[PDB]
């Protein structure tokens, strides 16, 4: 619970937390209790100016809540301490968003821009079809994924979500943007097998 | 939002 002493710890509210990261860095995370028990954490991190998401963890490893667990669990993987759990799962998370961001899929970064760029990359290639991942910003720590067939269609989008792991969509977690590509196509090629 | 999963498939709509 409330009891770390980490630098990246903040007393803040879910809000508060938001809005202190919303006035740092287009990469920022700061610690946090959880919503949902003593033996519970949240990590706030921001994806953009004004985007940001929360990563709840487990103290495990202690015979009461009101104790701080001997090991820290975030997405079912366990840690010894939330300065593991914050090197492990941010600087993993931020070099799949540097090999994301830097694929030829990924769309522009923030939402005017995107659906400006999509649009535009639809309309100038008006027989041509369109697929992008980009920030989702209704759904943080998720990426969208637009698709258009033409300039003429309409536009459908789906998610993946992000984590240190890798990047998980549908039902399975791809440890890399290329193997997330695999996977796309692996799935399209089982989606195509019922379409 | 922040708690809400949600993608369907990369419908190919073709034989890829």
């Amino acid at each position: 619970h409330r009891v770390i002493n980490h630098p990246y710890y903040f007393p803040f509210n879910g809000k508060q937390a938001e809005d202190y990261l919303r006035s740092k860095e287009r990469g920022d995370f700061v610690i946090r209790q959880s919503s949902r028990g003593d033996d519970h954490l949240a990590i706030t991190w921001k994806l953009d100016k004004d985007l940001f998401q929360h990563v709840d963890i487990q103290e495990l490893e202690k015979e009461n809540p009101l104790a701080l667990g001997k090991v820290l669990v975030v997405e079912g993987q366990r840690y010894h301490d939330l300065d593991q759990i914050i090197v492990e799962y941010l600087q993993n998370k931020i070099r799949l968003l540097n090999e994301l961001t830097s694929n030829e899929k990924f769309k522009a970064g923030t939402k005017k821009e995107v659906v400006k760029f999509i649009e535009d990359y639809s309309k100038v290639n008006p027989k041509k079809s369109v697929y992008y991942f980009s920030l989702n910003y209704e759904n943080p720590g998720w990426f969208y994924l637009i698709f258009k067939l033409n300039a003429e269609s309409k536009l459908y989008i789906w998610n993946v979500k992000l984590t240190h792991t890798g990047f998980f969509l549908v039902n399975y977690n791809y440890p890399t943007v290329i193997q997330l590509c695999n996977g796309f196509k692996t799935l399209l090629k089982s989606s195509n097998t019922r379409n | 939002p922040s708690y809400s999963p949600t993608s369907p498939s990369y419908s190919p709509t073709s034989p890829s």
